[PDB]
């Protein structure tokens, strides 16, 4: 469903990257190489938030909570229960 | 994640009081009392805390 005026602006080109392999739109939305990505990302992160909140007991919106690893870990890695998740879903 | 830290220069932890190095310069070790030592209050006229 487009607008009244919408079809003409609606050529192909102008792509960083990826030329007509993404060149489309799902409904409103354009999609491209960076559309694919974005999805990917933030799809990972919900996802990984909400297992978080599986596993530490709760699911209520305003008691959500997940915490960055104890400063005696320093810059290294820590274990995905105690704050790598939170490092995972930074990135 | 609270947030609840102290944060301290590393070049000013490494700098100790001045004043520790001169109490341990001018303080010593205790004397133990032997048998029937003569007491500061038969050597002066001293204060009875100090007697």
């Amino acid at each position: 469903a487009l607008l009244s005026f919408e079809r003409k602006y609606r050529v192909r080109g102008g792509t960083l990257i990826g030329g007509d392999l993404f060149d489309f739109w799902v409904g409103p939305f354009y999609v491209g190489f960076f559309g694919v990505t974005t999805a990917f990302f933030a799809l990972l992160g919900t996802i990984l938030i909400f297992w978080g909140a599986s596993q530490q007991g709760t699911f209520n919106p305003w008691l959500i909570n997940i915490a960055p690893p104890d400063l005696s870990y320093g810059l290294g890695m820590a274990p995905l229960m105690e704050g790598g998740l939170w490092q995972i879903i930074t990135i | 994640g609270t947030g609840m830290s102290v944060p301290e220069f590393v070049s000013d932890l490494d700098t100790p009081d001045p004043t520790i190095e001169v109490f341990l310069a001018s303080t010593s070790d205790p004397v133990i009392p032997e048998e029937g030592a003569q007491t500061a209050g038969e050597a002066y006229e001293n204060v009875d805390p100090v007697l």
